[PDB]
């Protein structure tokens, strides 16, 4: 590994570990925040399985070296590139969306807390991203979850919601087409029957 | 304190007994078929449950969701089939 590259690792490490504080310092130096979607891209690239798990020196070095980066400017440019791709490329976006669940899931849990999910959903499902949907539907979904006491979200539901919004952009394409006997998660059937109530 | 009305406790028992029955029915089918389209599983589960009671699709889907959560079933890549997991 180029000396330059190893020096980046050494610079951000906290007492022998590239830990969550190392990561925060690192991405902030690049211009981002821990909660950004771009951070998910970074983590996915570096092979993180859990946000709070330390990154091994070898994984840091090999990944960057493989991507042809040896300096902090190289690294900044690489993440800019992935960020643009998240906005533009539906396949990568989907990949990052699916990856997000496990990355933010507490290692000791099976489901995530609804608040955390909404936090990321608010970012993922904006119109600047490849999945185009009406803001009302998204907010209705959040309200459904809050009103009906849905306090955790499973991986199957997390994963299927993407498909759901892919096929159903409006509160009204759903009325026109939604079939509650199909294979959608039952939580989405419940959302469907709240949506028809309202109109 | 009291979470539940008396009528609510009875409704809860009823549902639990239906769900427990449908969960075992579904596991039986999938253990033998291994892989199945959603439509075919739901239909089969209702037909095999008919002996006992009239299973509604919504009940079957709840049962399916529980078996996924418990790690008995994996949704297929097409998003509308299931695979049995031993």
């Amino acid at each position: 590994y180029p000396k330059e590259l190893t020096q980046v690792f050494e610079h951000y490490i906290n007492n022998n570990l590239f830990d969550i504080d190392s990561l925060v310092k690192f991405i902030e130096e690049l211009g981002y925040n821990l909660e950004d979607l771009a951070t998910l891209c970074l983590a996915h690239l570096l092979g993180y399985k859990k946000l709070e798990e330390p990154l091994k020196r070898e994984d840091f070095l090999s990944t960057w070296f493989m991507q042809g980066c040896s300096t902090i400017s190289d690294m900044q440019e690489c993440i800019k590139t992935l960020d643009v791709k998240l906005h533009e490329d539906l396949q990568y976006f989907t990949q990052i969306y699916n990856y997000a669940f496990n990355l933010i899931l507490d290692p000791n849990r099976k489901d995530i807390d609804t608040d955390e999910g909404i936090q990321y959903w608010k970012l993922f499902f904006q119109p600047e991203y490849p999945v185009r949907m009406e803001p009302d539907l998204l907010e209705a979904w959040f309200r459904f979850l809050r009103d009906e006491g849905k306090t955790t979200i499973s991986k199957d539901t997390w994963r299927m919601l993407l498909l759901f919004f892919k096929r159903y952009p409006t509160i009204q394409k759903i009325i026109s087409d939604y079939d509650e006997t199909a294979a959608w998660p039952f939580i989405i059937d419940e959302f469907y029957e709240c949506l028809q109530d309202q109109q | 304190n009291k979470r539940l009305t008396e009528d609510e406790r009875i409704e809860k028992e009823l549902n639990t007994e239906r769900q427990i029955f449908l969960e075992a029915c579904i596991v039986r089918i999938m253990k033998a078929k291994r892989n199945l389209p959603h439509t075919t599983l739901v239909n089969e589960c209702i037909a095999q449950s008919h002996q006992r009671f009239n299973a509604k699709v919504s009940m079957v889907k709840r049962a399916i969701d529980s078996l996924i959560q418990k790690g008995y079933l994996q949704r297929g890549d097409d998003g509308e089939s299931y695979a049995y997991l031993a």
